[PDB]
RNA sequence: CGCGGGGGGAACCUGGGGAACUGAAACAUCUCAGUACCCAGAGGAGAGGAAAGAGAAAUCGACUCCCUGAGUAGCGGCGAG
RNA sequence: GAAGCUGUUGGGAAGCAGCGCCAGAGAGGGUGAAAGCCCCGUAGGCGAAAGGUGGGGGGAUAGGUGAGGGUACCCGAGUACCCCGUGGUUCGUGGAGCCAUGGGGGAAUCUGGGCGGACCACCGCCUAAGGCUAAGUACUCCGGGUGACCGAUAGCGCACCAGUACCGUGAGGGAAAGGUGAAAAGAACCCCGGGAGGGGAGUGAAAUAGAGCCUGAAACCGUGGGCUUACAAGCAGUCACGGCCCCGCAAGGGGUUGUGGCGUGCCUAUUGAAGCAUGAGCCGGCGACUCACGGUCGUGGGCGAGCUUAAGCCGUUGAGGC
RNA sequence: GGCGGUAGGGGAGCGUUCCCGAUGCCGAUGAAGGCCGACCCGCGAGGGCGGCUGGAGGUAAGGGAAGUGCGAAUGCCGGCA
RNA sequence: UGAAAUUGAACUGGCCGUGAAGAUGCGGCCUACCCGUGGCAGGACGAAAAGACCCCGUGGAGCUUUACUGCAGCCUGGUGU
């Protein structure tokens, strides 16, 4: 009874005003040491995610 | 309790089947199986007897039980339903529109 | 439609109405269902594999037995065992939109009216709860009994009248339900009851 | 109108599929045929695979909790002046809550597009652009304070 | 000498004690769960109850129960939950 | 506690026909079959010497109710509070408060003391360390009501003298098993027979309703008849021809198989099976995709920048509305 | 002009139990079911008609809700080989 | 007097091929009237047992230890008595 919003997913991903799903660019914290200015920058912004976005939606539904 | 039904041991008409119309005085009424014995349904019992005591029992066609639903109380007027009028002291029963 | 035939001691003055015209069967249906649905009381019960007297012991060791293979007798495949997916008690009702509730009641009364059976009445010479009186009134009203009537009046004495009468059904003013309405051939209701009807929808 | 012939207007159709019969959907009973199809699969959405699920993303979302719980801050219900001008008179949190777009909200903030009609707009917040339209015809009733 | 207790009661109730399977596609935190079960005690109910409360409103005003708040706030090998 | 009587079909009317009636009662049950009026009930209405329940109504009693000034006498102790070990909370050590307390230190009485999430200040809240408390809530052994609940492999395990028979040292496990007929009128007497059992008679509308007897299916055993067979080689059938027998005026059709033609059972599982892989003796009955909540896409309909109510309350007793 | 087909998806329909239709209608001049059939209609699952048994129930048109169709599970219970 | 395991249904021949690679059942050819009683045991991959061997399942269990973690138990500082 009552879908339970997958907190773990919400705390790391927010859904667009349309029907898309957005998250932070991966691999920017640990591995880092001295990666080109390009890397750290390209990893700064967010992105779209295609199919699995349909999956994550099926979690934060009541949200 | 409540077993009590229509008439008792008096003048009755039979509106049943094999003995429709026939009139007779009811000699017996068995409340348990809700039936009365008049003079109508009188079938033949071939049986000698169940108890050997007293040799001949009889090929008697004696009176047979009859559902107390098909028999009806009666009076001067022929065949009337039952009404009950608490008297002036007791509890008597008047027929359709007459006494007793 | 509009114009309705009102009956009174002063003759057959035919007043007017406001009820709609477009009768949408489906809508009307949904409502009726909702009615026959909310009354549906869930009482059907079938003790599942759980609630059954049988033990919980295993019948055979399921090995070098030559026999099939089972646990307890509570298994559905054990004639007498627990019902597989037997229906348990539950409500069959829901919450049909209020708009529709009224929309139906409108199209309903409007239909039987449109056909020409919505006779509004007032003069009830039926002094008391004596069926004779009613049938005597209905007779002089145009109700020879060839048409089932839905009697909607405030007076509880008028109830008594057609209360026992087989070809008629008594009902409270608010009792107006799309089922009983579209369940009869004729509709006849107290003018005052037509007022409270105008309250819910006028 | 009689009971007969009221049924669904051809589109209800409680055509519930019977997955076992001998034709249509038989032995396997609906799409199955393999194994791991008897009780239930993992989730699967969001979940299984076995590997490190697509859950490789990372939480930037700070303020993602705290022991005391949640802070109490004035909620601001953004209201567009296009719907505001629809009805004319004296627009206050009272009117917009009784019928409009407030829902027992906290603060009211008129703004957005549309063409503000001439009237008193008693709001708790005004957009810089929103203060223009109404200043071209009307007054600017600010919020409370205490 | 008098007053009382003992014991029984389908389910329900408070208290004292309290698993593991299972889930996490392993498993040890976590889960199942204060669940099952044990024991004591009460009664047609029990428990709880007039504030050393709530919480941000110079607001409410015993306790209990229903809806809602809300799968929110938040908790979490931030995994499963 | 209102209202029916004659005729007719039948073993039997309540069916069918004729005329009539009651109805605050046309819920249901029964009566030889399909009855508002024949019986029991139903609507409405009446009732307790005794017991139990009983502020809903009344009466009585217990208890309790005021201002200002001074004094500051009293206001729950191994308690608060602090620390160490933990439980509860959404709180798993975490910035960890609050509530509870196992060990240790250990206070004050309104200039007191807890608290508003570490801690300080400020502002506000609240009086701990004694006790009591109706109602709204839980449940259903028990009585009643109702059912788009079952109808004897169902439904409680049990409709039936069942937690029995039986099994187990024991805890415990746990069955099967309902129906003659309107009425018993349940079969007198005779015949064969030790008896059981039949046969005739008699009963009944009916006895292939005769007694674990209504209906009485299938596997399975049997008797009579038609067709067929001892030179034959087969998943047993199928196509054709012919002969035999049987229904129809005929054309035609049905039952059987002599000869010729063709032909590797079903299910499962598999790359692949007649397979020397699985399952099945045979029949009949039982048996497996659901329900609730939430989500999602489609769909029918209402309403539209709006749409919708939740608990509950009023109503009813299979009325809805707020 | 397309029309072999397993896993599959999609479409239409048949039958079973109950509900409204029912204070009705069919029914002892015979209900449900059982037995037979070379007739009738349907592609079909089925539906209809005729004779026989049987002895009191049954239920259209149009709709609604499901404990809804078994050949296999060394499946279950019973009966018989 | 009177069982049993077994049993898809049977109208259940040989050889050389052939086939999922060991055929009464499919091809070709050779034998071969129907039915049984007694006896043997080569085949029907004969019966019984969801292979004990082996592998697979992030199955299960008993056991070992300088595998991990943890508990009893024992030693011990402070501390209350
Ligand atoms: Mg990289
Ligand atoms: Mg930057
Ligand atoms: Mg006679
Ligand atoms: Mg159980
Ligand atoms: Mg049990
Ligand atoms: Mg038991
Ligand atoms: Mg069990
Ligand atoms: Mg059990
Ligand atoms: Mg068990
Ligand atoms: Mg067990
Ligand atoms: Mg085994
Ligand atoms: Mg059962
Ligand atoms: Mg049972
Ligand atoms: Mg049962
Ligand atoms: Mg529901
Ligand atoms: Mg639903
Ligand atoms: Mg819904
Ligand atoms: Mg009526
Ligand atoms: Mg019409
Ligand atoms: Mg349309
Ligand atoms: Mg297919
Ligand atoms: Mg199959
Ligand atoms: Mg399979
Ligand atoms: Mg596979
Ligand atoms: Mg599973
Ligand atoms: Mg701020
Ligand atoms: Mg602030
Ligand atoms: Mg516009
Ligand atoms: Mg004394
Ligand atoms: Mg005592
Ligand atoms: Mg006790
Ligand atoms: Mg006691
Ligand atoms: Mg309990
Ligand atoms: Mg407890
Ligand atoms: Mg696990
Ligand atoms: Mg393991
Ligand atoms: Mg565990
Ligand atoms: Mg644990
Ligand atoms: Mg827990
Ligand atoms: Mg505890
Ligand atoms: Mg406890
Ligand atoms: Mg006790
Ligand atoms: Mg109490
Ligand atoms: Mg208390
Ligand atoms: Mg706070
Ligand atoms: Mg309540
Ligand atoms: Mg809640
Ligand atoms: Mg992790
Ligand atoms: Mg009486
Ligand atoms: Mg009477
Ligand atoms: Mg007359
Ligand atoms: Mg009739
Ligand atoms: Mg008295
Ligand atoms: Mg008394
Ligand atoms: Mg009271
Ligand atoms: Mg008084
Ligand atoms: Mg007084
Ligand atoms: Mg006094
Ligand atoms: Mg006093
Ligand atoms: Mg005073
Ligand atoms: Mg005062
Ligand atoms: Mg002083
Ligand atoms: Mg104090
Ligand atoms: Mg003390
Ligand atoms: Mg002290
Ligand atoms: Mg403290
Ligand atoms: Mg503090
Ligand atoms: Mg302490
Ligand atoms: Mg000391
Ligand atoms: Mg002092
Ligand atoms: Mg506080
Ligand atoms: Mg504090
Ligand atoms: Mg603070
Ligand atoms: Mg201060
Ligand atoms: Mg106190
Ligand atoms: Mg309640
Ligand atoms: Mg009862
Ligand atoms: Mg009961
Ligand atoms: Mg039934
Ligand atoms: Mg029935
Ligand atoms: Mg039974
Ligand atoms: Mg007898
Ligand atoms: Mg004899
Ligand atoms: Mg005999
Ligand atoms: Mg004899
Ligand atoms: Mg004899
Ligand atoms: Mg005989
Ligand atoms: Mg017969
Ligand atoms: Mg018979
Ligand atoms: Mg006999
Ligand atoms: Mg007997
Ligand atoms: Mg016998
Ligand atoms: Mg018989
Ligand atoms: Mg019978
Ligand atoms: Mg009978
Ligand atoms: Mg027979
Ligand atoms: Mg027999
Ligand atoms: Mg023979
Ligand atoms: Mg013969
Ligand atoms: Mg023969
Ligand atoms: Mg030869
Ligand atoms: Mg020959
Ligand atoms: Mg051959
Ligand atoms: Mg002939
Ligand atoms: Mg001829
Ligand atoms: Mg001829
Ligand atoms: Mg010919
Ligand atoms: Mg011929
Ligand atoms: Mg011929
Ligand atoms: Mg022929
Ligand atoms: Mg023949
Ligand atoms: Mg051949
Ligand atoms: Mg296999
Ligand atoms: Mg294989
Ligand atoms: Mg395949
Ligand atoms: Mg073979
Ligand atoms: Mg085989
Ligand atoms: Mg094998
Ligand atoms: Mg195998
Ligand atoms: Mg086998
Ligand atoms: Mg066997
Ligand atoms: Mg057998
Ligand atoms: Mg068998
Ligand atoms: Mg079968
Ligand atoms: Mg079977
Ligand atoms: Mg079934
Ligand atoms: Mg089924
Ligand atoms: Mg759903
Ligand atoms: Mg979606
Ligand atoms: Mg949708
Ligand atoms: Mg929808
Ligand atoms: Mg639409
Ligand atoms: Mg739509
Ligand atoms: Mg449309
Ligand atoms: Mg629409
Ligand atoms: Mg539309
Ligand atoms: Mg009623
Ligand atoms: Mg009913
Ligand atoms: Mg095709
Ligand atoms: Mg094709
Ligand atoms: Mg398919
Ligand atoms: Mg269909
Ligand atoms: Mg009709
Ligand atoms: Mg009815
Ligand atoms: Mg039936
Ligand atoms: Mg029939
Ligand atoms: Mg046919
Ligand atoms: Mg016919
Ligand atoms: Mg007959
Ligand atoms: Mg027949
Ligand atoms: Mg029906
Ligand atoms: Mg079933
Ligand atoms: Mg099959
Ligand atoms: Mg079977
Ligand atoms: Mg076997
Ligand atoms: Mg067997
Ligand atoms: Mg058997
Ligand atoms: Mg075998
Ligand atoms: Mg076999
Ligand atoms: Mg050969
Ligand atoms: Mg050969
Ligand atoms: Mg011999
Ligand atoms: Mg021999
Ligand atoms: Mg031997
Ligand atoms: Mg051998
Ligand atoms: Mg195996
Ligand atoms: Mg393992
Ligand atoms: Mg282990
Ligand atoms: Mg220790």
């Amino acid at each position: 009874p009552k879908m339970k919003t997958h907190k773990g997913a919400k705390k790391r991903v927010k859904i667009t005003a349309s029907g898309k799903v957005v998250a932070m660019k991966t691999g920017k914290r640990h591995l880092n040491w001295q990666k080109s200015g390009k890397e750290i920058r390209q990893k700064g912004r967010k992105f779209v995610l295609a199919k699995p976005e349909a999956e994550r939606i099926k979690l934060l539904l009541p949200y | 309790r409540v077993k009590m039904h229509v008439k008792k041991g008096d003048t009755v008409l039979v509106a049943s089947g094999k003995y429709k119309g026939r009139v007779g005085k009811v000699k017996e009424v068995l409340p348990k199986k809700y039936a009365v014995i008049v003079e109508g349904v009188n079938i033949v019992k071939k049986a000698v007897r169940v108890s050997p005591k007293y040799p001949q029992g009889g090929f008697i066609e004696k009176e047979a039980p009859l559902h107390a639903s098909k028999v009806r109380p009666i009076c001067p007027a022929c065949g009337k339903p039952t009404r009950v009028r608490k008297k002036f002291l007791e509890n008597g029963k008047k027929i359709r529109v007459c006494a007793k | 439609m509009y114009q309705i035939p009102v009956l009174s001691p002063s003759g057959r003055r035919e007043l007017a109405a406001d009820l709609p015209a477009e009768i949408n069967p489906h809508l009307l249906w949904e409502v009726v269902r909702w009615q026959l649905a909310k009354r549906r009381r869930g009482t059907a019960s079938t003790k599942t594999r759980g609630e059954v007297a049988y033990s919980g012991r295993k019948i055979w060791p399921q090995k070098h037995t030559g026999r099939a293979r089972h646990g307890d007798i509570g298994a559905p495949i054990f004639v007498g065992g627990g019902v597989v997916f037997g229906p348990k008690p539950r409500d069959y009702s829901y919450t049909l939109p209020k708009k529709v509730r009224k929309k139906g009641l409108a199209m309903a009364v409007a239909d039987r009216a449109r056909e020409g059976k919505l006779l509004l009445v007032e003069a009830f010479a039926g002094v008391n709860g004596k069926t004779k009186e009613f049938l005597a009134w209905a007779k002089e009203a145009g109700l020879d009994g060839s048409e089932s009537v839905l009697l909607v009046t405030g007076n509880e004495l008028v109830r008594r009248a057609a209360r026992n009468l087989p070809w008629v059904v008594t009902l409270a003013p608010e009792g107006l339900n799309v089922y009983d309405i579209v369940r009869t051939e004729r509709l006849v209701m107290d003018l005052d009851a037509w007022e409270v009807f105008q309250n819910r929808i006028g | 109108d009689l009971r007969p012939n009221p049924g669904a207007n051809k589109r209800r159709k409680r055509v519930g599929r019977g997955p076992g019969s001998g034709h249509g959907k038989t032995a396997t009973r609906g799409h199955k045929g393999q194994k791991s199809r008897s009780g239930g699969l993992k989730d699967p959405r969001r979940f299984e695979g076995g590997r490190s699920t697509t859950l490789m993303r990372l939480p930037k979302r700070g303020m993602q909790g705290q022991v005391p719980g949640e802070i109490k801050r004035p909620r601001y219900q953004g209201v567009n002046l296009k719907d505001l001008a629809r009805f004319e008179g004296e627009v206050t949190p009272e009117l917009l809550v009784r019928a409009g777009l407030l829902k027992k909200g906290y603060r009211l903030k008129i703004l957005g597009e549309g063409e503000a009609k001439p009237l008193k707009v008693v709001a708790h917040a005004f957009s810089k652009s929103a203060l223009e339209k109404l200043k071209a015809a009307g007054g600017e009733p600010v919020l409370l304070e205490a």
